[PDB]
């Protein structure tokens, strides 16, 4: 087992496709449990101003009592065979699935089936719900890099649907109601625009009867987006009482598509990621972690890399005090240049090898294994399978980094959202020329 | 395809792998040198040495340990319990050998140089710092402290007190009593047994024998509760359950399920937990009551964790521990039984899936009971637990001397007595 | 010392006019003022490191 | 809460390129 | 022997005339500060008095009597473990650059 | 690693001058008058001494 | 680790407050603790 | 000195060779331009008629 | 409330550069030099200013 020998042993994902465009996934496996959940296409991509947070609503709204369930008797099931229920809505996607034992998949589908399509939108409910809502909202309101994010979002795709946050302004919050909600639901939990994956020991084929016997009764065989602009900008948030500053700055990226996604990866695996409570600290192969960890400049740092269905966002987001903002991007800013015109071969090798890492250790356990099918049959169409990911990069080498990250960093706008004592941050004239260099 | 192989060296050590061909493999070093067996002299020892990872060893410069584990792309992890540290590693399978050498170099001939441990003594302030952002820490650490007399009363962190003084002779002499090679397991996930036996004839040779000994963790009941004005008070009260691995301890995971422990569906009401359904019907402001089952090797300890608003904290405690006591006397409905059974049962399960999980698992059952049972006996063994035992479960917990730990604004928090 | 010398020695043969007893005395006055800098300072100081054990 | 605040529309300032929301602006990146 | 002409050139040198040892006369490159800081703290107590006994005693252009001179048998190269092991890691890591 | 504008004790007390200078943003016109003299100076020495080297 | 965890370390920084009965679910710690900090990887800690 | 030059140092040299040759470019027109080097200026079509 | 010689501007940089600069106990007579030449060239300008006005 020479590493692309067991990588061809992986099993592979079945996909399948229902009447009603249900597109019904697998992959086969020998562990005792499982796990099975729906990916809907719905999320804030796809609400507009007025509509902006009914997806969380609804997500919230969705354990909490069926028609065939009322109430506490669907939790009453999950808990009783010992089944984790859980969601989360992106902007992009939605998910409610269900760890189960192997052989709890003929309810569990069954339960799922109550979720997505037999809701109840309970009135008094959703008033119950509203200031649970309302309290979250607060509470991410500390969550200075949830915050951060979202402002970057903001400033980055102004006047288009992805600057919308998840759970919505507090005022649609409070404005939404029953109506809106199944409206939401009724046209975004289309058919087509769901997918029902299922990792570990499910066969496909019991997959296949479970769901033409349970989701079989949904939509039959519209907002499809609209192509968002990037707009660099910068917001900034100035409030000293905070303790650290978070400052996140991101260039217009790649999307699903594009492969210029895995090479992009490897660069921002080349850059890597630090914090104060790391290990070999003044010996990592990124200088910008050595620099960070020599002269403790910051508390954390790390490359993203959210990329959407026709865009995306690449960049960084650190965590330092007031006095070494501007040491970081400075710092942040050479190594995406020494990148971008000299790139080396070995930290492109180091790069591979990080990324090979990342994809492969991702995969392991059922949920993430369930999480990537639904998404990949989402997104890139098709889950693309170990072995392909193997080869993509394997064709990245120095030159294509080089290429790629001159297409994308070099000579580019950048969008900025800082949060703290950002007094140091420097002015967005004073970033964007250090977006290019005089010596190259 | 392939099985656990299970094979106890001649030295004390036990190698077991298991070839699951994973395009990635990991190696974990599971050591019995946890915090428990840290005397008074030398608290937060283990600490430091848990970040002692990466520093200069025999064979490998730091530099050189850093460059050829992140190269690859590598792990470095210690994961150390109050009873048994854990070194992992972790990268593709066709670059294990240079990982298994470096884990090996940092596990087997370690240097402690002056210079490094002076350096990294400064973490141990961040590393607490980081940990005791979450209330749970400190609560726990003050429930060990409060419930256990000598051996397991060590924290898992170095006391404010030790930061700064622990010299590199102390850590030379915990590796030398407590880094032996009968007190160790090689667990191999994604490799072959006659690799890891080359590496265990490699260096592996410690003083092989049963090294230092610890102490039998007494009991003492007492109760610390500190002031630190967050608004959310954390309180923990607990009594002296049974050792692990035991007919009583498998008892009182079933009671712990039966009671409570933590949420499945996110953002439910826990119906099936009796008790958050007997705390809510008292008081009505966000709460989360929990059963707290911790079970060491010679001990071990069951209770209740409740997070509760400052004023309410009181009749949290009281109406859950109320709700222990309904099942003291006997209320166990038989199908509320069945259902922590098979609640435990996943849980197991899904813990066991995760090929971390797999790795922590075996390692702890290698260290503990000194071989490796299949989830099948383990199944088997939570459905031979009868609803008795589980009443015991509820009259030890009950009629005891319970340690309780509190932390928050504690105003109305009840004390031990009451 | 014979670098200090050597720069006397340059001054004093160009105070002096251009004959035959002074223009081979320059010639070896500047070879040697270059060579003392470039070749035999490092050289010795090589020989010196070898001769005090590092 | 931080999702209440929007950045205001700045449409009397932009560039006649950049000035469309259903629209990339990579293309028009290279003549600005 | 060159074990006599490396006396020689020790009493030459003339730095045990002031007390001092080998190592207290080395040029503090960038490694060798950092071989400084890692010495034991005994060594390097000693090491800053002799070195501010040298600069007193170079103020006023004076020297240790003739029995206070560190003879080239007891001069101990304190320095020079350390010292090597700083070079040997500056050599690792530049090799690990190229 | 040091930047060299900010760690370079010449580019330091350049950077401090009028490079990472905190200056009001609201300054008028009137301002930069003070520059022209410093402009002025400099123009006037450069000419000054091509007229002291004919006069 | 490839993957640089998912919550970091901000220390002198404020946690994620609450106040919800929902977000203040299962947060009673159930099992031991257990911290793991290790070469590339962000410290964490399990209950 | 000897502690450079390796396998890294050769593609850093060659990936930053187009930019020094374009800047010695540089260097070399705009020398010529600013001395008004006649040398060359007697070869560059429409500048020819500046002599 | 604070010594003049290290608060004020033009004072901190002269305390700081010839009053209260921290210089070896044992430098010899060589390192006068240093000195001499500095005002050497204070006498070469202030004598060199008188000639140049009948120059
Ligand atoms: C000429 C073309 C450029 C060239 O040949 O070398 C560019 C090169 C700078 O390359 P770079 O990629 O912009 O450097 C980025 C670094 O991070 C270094 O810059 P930084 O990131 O620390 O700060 C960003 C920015 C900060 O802005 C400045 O430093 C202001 C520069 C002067 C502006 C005029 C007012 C102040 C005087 O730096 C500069 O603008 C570079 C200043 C030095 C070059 C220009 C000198 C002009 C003198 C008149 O110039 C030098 O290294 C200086 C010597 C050669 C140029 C002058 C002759
Ligand atoms: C049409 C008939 C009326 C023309 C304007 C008359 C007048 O008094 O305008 C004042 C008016 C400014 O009045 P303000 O707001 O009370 O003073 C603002 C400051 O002068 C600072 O304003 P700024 O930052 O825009 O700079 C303006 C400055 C620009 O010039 C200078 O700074 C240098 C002035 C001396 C040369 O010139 C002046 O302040 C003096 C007036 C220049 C002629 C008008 O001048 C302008 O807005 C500039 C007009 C430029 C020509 C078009
Ligand atoms: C009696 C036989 C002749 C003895 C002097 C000749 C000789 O080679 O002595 C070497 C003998 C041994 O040299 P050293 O003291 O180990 O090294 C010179 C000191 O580091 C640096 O020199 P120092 O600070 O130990 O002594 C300063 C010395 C010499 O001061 C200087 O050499 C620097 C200023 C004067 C330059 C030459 C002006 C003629 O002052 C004088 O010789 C008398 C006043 C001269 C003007 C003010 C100074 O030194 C002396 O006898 C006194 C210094 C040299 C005098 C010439
Ligand atoms: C006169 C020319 C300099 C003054 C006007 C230009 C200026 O102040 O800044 C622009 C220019 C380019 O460099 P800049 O983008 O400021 O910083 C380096 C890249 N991060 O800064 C310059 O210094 C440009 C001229 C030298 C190259
Ligand atoms: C006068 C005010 C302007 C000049 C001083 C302030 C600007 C910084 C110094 C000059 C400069 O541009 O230096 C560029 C470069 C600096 O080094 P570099 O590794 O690029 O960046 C990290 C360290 N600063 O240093 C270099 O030598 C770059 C290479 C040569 C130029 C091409
Ligand atoms: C110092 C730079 C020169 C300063 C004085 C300017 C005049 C000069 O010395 O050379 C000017 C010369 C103009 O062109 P020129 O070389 O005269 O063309 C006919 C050749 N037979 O142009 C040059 O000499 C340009 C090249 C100058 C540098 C040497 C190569
Ligand atoms: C502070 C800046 C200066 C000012 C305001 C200034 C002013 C003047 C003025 C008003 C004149 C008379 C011009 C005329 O009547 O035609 C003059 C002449 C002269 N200045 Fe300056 N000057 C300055 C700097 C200098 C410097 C630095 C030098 C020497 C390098 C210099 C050398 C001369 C000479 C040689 C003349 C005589 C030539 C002439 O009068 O046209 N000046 N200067
Ligand atoms: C760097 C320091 C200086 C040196 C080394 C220097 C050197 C000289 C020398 C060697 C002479 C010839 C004297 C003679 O042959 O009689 C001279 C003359 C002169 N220097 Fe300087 N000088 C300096 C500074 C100055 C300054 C600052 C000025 C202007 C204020 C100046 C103005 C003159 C003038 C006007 C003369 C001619 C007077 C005469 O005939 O001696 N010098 N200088």
């Amino acid at each position: 087992a020479t590493y692309a020998q067991a990588l061809q042993s992986v099993p592979e994902t079945q996909v399948s496709q229902l009447d009603n465009g249900l597109r019904v996934a697998s992959e086969q496996s020998s562990q005792p449990t499982c796990t099975v959940g729906v990916w809907i296409d719905a999320g804030s991509r796809y609400e507009n101003e007025k509509n902006n947070g009914a997806g969380y609503f609804v997500e919230h709204l969705a354990f909490k009592g069926t028609k065939n369930r009322p109430g506490s008797a669907l939790e009453k099931e999950v808990e009783s065979m010992g089944a984790h229920l859980n969601a989360y809505s992106t902007r992009e996607h939605t998910a409610y699935y269900i760890k189960a034992l192997s052989k709890d998949l003929p309810k569990a589908v069954e339960l799922l089936a109550d979720i997505v399509q037999n809701c109840s939108l309970e009135d008094s409910q959703i008033e119950k719900e509203r200031d649970v809502i309302l309290q979250e909202l607060q509470e991410n309101d500390s969550s200075m890099r949830d915050v951060v994010f979202d402002y970057l979002h903001a400033t980055a795709f102004q006047g288009t649907p992805l600057a919308q946050s998840v759970e919505g302004p507090s005022e649609n919050v409070r404005k939404l109601s029953r109506a809106d909600l199944t409206e939401y639901v009724s046209q975004h939990y289309k058919a087509p625009r769901m997918v029902l994956a299922a990792a570990g020991g499910v066969e496909h084929r019991q997959l296949l009867d479970l769901a033409q016997k349970h989701f079989s009764s949904l939509s039959g065989t519209v907002p499809a987006f609209t192509p968002c602009r990037f707009t660099g900008s910068e917001i900034r948030h100035r409030d000293d009482a905070l303790p650290l500053a978070h400052v996140a700055i991101a260039v217009e990226g790649p999307g699903w598509a594009n492969p210029d996604n895995v090479p992009l990866q490897v660069a921002n695996a080349i850059i890597g990621h630090y914090d104060s409570t790391y290990g070999g600290g003044t010996h990592m192969s990124s200088t910008l972690a050595s620099v960070a960890a020599t002269r403790k400049l910051c508390q954390s740092f790390q490359t993203f890399n959210i990329c959407y269905a026709e865009t995306g966002l690449l960049g960084a987001h650190f965590v330092c005090d007031n006095m070494s903002i501007d040491d970081m991007m400075f710092f942040l800013q050479g190594q995406w240049m020494r990148l971008c015109t000299s790139a080396t071969e070995s930290e492109v090798v180091r790069g591979k090898n990080i990324l090979r890492n990342a994809l492969v250790s991702h995969l392991d356990g059922t949920t993430p294994v369930c999480e990537d099918i639904g998404r990949s049959l989402l997104t890139y169409g098709r889950r693309i399978p170990l072995a392909e990911w193997e080869s993509r990069i394997a064709e990245v080498d120095a030159s294509v980094v080089r290429e790629v990250c001159s297409k994308y960093f070099y000579d580019q706008c950048p969008a900025v959202a800082g949060l703290g004592p950002i007094e140091q941050l420097p002015d967005y004239n004073r970033i964007r020329s250090g977006m290019f260099w005089l010596r190259f | 395809p392939q099985d656990l192989e299970f094979t106890r060296l001649p030295n004390g050590l036990v190698i077991a792998s298991l070839e699951n061909y994973a395009p990635a493999s990991r190696i974990g070093l599971f050591i019995k040198a946890g915090s428990r067996y840290e005397d008074s002299n030398n608290l937060g020892t283990s600490h430091l040495l848990r970040l002692a990872s990466s520093l200069t060893t025999k064979g490998a410069s730091s530099f050189k340990i850093t460059r050829g584990i992140e190269a690859v792309g590598g792990k470095l992890s210690v994961t150390s319990t109050r009873e048994s540290m854990a070194y992992t590693v972790e990268c593709l399978r066709d670059d294990i050998e240079i990982l298994m050498e470096f884990l090996l170099n940092v596990t087997a001939a370690p240097e402690f140089r002056r210079w490094e441990v002076a350096a990294l003594q400064s973490q141990l302030r961040i590393d607490k710092a980081v940990a005791f952002q979450n209330p749970q820490a400190q609560v726990l650490e003050n429930l060990h402290a409060a419930a256990y007399r000598n051996a397991l009363a060590n924290s898992l962190y170095c006391p404010d007190y030790r930061i700064g003084k622990v010299t590199p002779d102390q850590l030379h002499y915990y590796v030398q009593n407590h880094f032996t090679s009968a007190r160790m397991a090689l667990i191999g996930l994604g490799v072959s047994h006659p690799v890891l036996k080359q590496v265990a004839e490699r260096f592996l040779n410690m003083r092989g024998g049963l090294g230092l000994s610890g102490a039998k963790a007494k009991y003492r009941g007492g109760e610390i509760r500190d002031q630190n004005g967050d608004s959310l008070v954390h309180a923990a009260l607990v009594a002296e359950s049974a050792a692990t691995g035991s007919a009583e301890a498998n008892a009182f995971s079933v009671l712990q399920h039966v009671l409570g422990a933590g949420p499945h569906v996110k953002r439910g009401s826990n119906a099936t937990s009796s008790l958050y359904q007997a705390v809510a019907k008292g008081v009505h402001q966000p709460f989360d009551v929990s059963a707290f089952n911790a079970s060491y090797s010679d001990s071990g300890l069951f209770g209740i964790y409740t997070i509760s608003q400052a004023a309410s904290a009181g009749d949290v405690i009281k109406s859950a521990y109320d709700q222990v006591k309904t099942i003291a006397q006997g209320n166990l409905s038989n199908t509320d039984v069945q259902a922590a059974k098979n609640k435990l049962k996943a849980g197991y399960l899904m813990s066991v899936e995760s090929s971390e999980g797999f790795l922590d698992e075996v390692g702890s059952q290698a260290l503990v009971a000194g071989s490796y049972v299949q989830p099948s006996t383990v199944l088997q063994q939570i459905d031979s637990v009868a609803d008795a035992d589980v009443i015991n479960a509820a009259k030890k917990f009950v009629s005891g001397r319970k340690s309780m730990a509190a932390s928050g604004n504690l105003g109305h928090t009840p004390f031990v007595d009451e | 010392w014979m670098l200090v010398a050597d720069l006397i020695t340059l001054t004093w043969i160009g105070g002096q006019p251009v004959e035959h007893p002074f223009i081979i005395i320059g010639q070896l006055a500047s070879i040697l003022y270059f060579l003392i800098i470039l070749v035999l300072m490092p050289i010795t100081s090589i020989i010196e490191n070898n001769l005090l054990k590092w | 809460s931080h999702t209440d605040i929007r950045v205001p529309d700045f449409s009397d300032y932009r560039r006649a390129e950049v000035l469309d929301s259903t629209k990339s602006s990579k293309e028009s990146s290279d003549a600005r | 022997w060159l074990e006599g002409i490396r006396k020689w050139y020790y009493n030459a040198a003339g730095f045990n005339k002031l007390g001092l040892m080998r190592d207290d006369t080395i040029y503090e490159d960038d490694d060798v500060k950092e071989a400084i800081r890692r010495l034991p703290e005994n060594l390097y107590n000693d090491r800053v008095f002799r070195i501010k006994r040298a600069l007193d005693l170079t103020m006023r252009q004076q020297i240790l009597p003739k029995e206070q001179w560190t003879k080239y048998e007891e001069d101990k190269f304190y320095l020079e473990p350390y010292l090597k092991e700083v070079i040997r890691e500056r050599k690792e890591r530049e090799e690990w650059a190229k | 690693m040091t930047n060299i504008r900010k760690s370079h004790p010449l580019m330091k007390i350049i950077n401090n001058a009028f490079i990472d200078l905190p200056a009001p943003s609201n300054i008028s016109s009137w301002w930069n008058f003070g520059s022209l003299l410093g402009i002025c100076l400099i123009l006037q020495i450069l000419t000054g001494l091509f007229l002291a080297m004919h006069y | 680790a490839a993957l640089p965890a998912t919550s970091e370390s901000p220390v002198l920084d404020a946690k994620r407050s609450f106040l919800c009965r929902e977000s203040l679910s299962g947060q009673a710690a159930g099992r031991p603790l257990v911290a793991s900090v290790g070469l590339n990887v962000p410290a964490s800690v399990r209950y | 000195l000897s502690r450079f030059l390796g396998p890294r140092y050769r593609e850093l040299a060659r990936n930053w060779i187009p930019t020094a040759s374009m800047w010695g470019a540089v260097g070399a027109v705009g020398l010529v331009w600013a001395t008004d080097w006649r040398l060359i200026l007697d070869w560059v079509p429409y500048i020819n008629g500046k002599f």
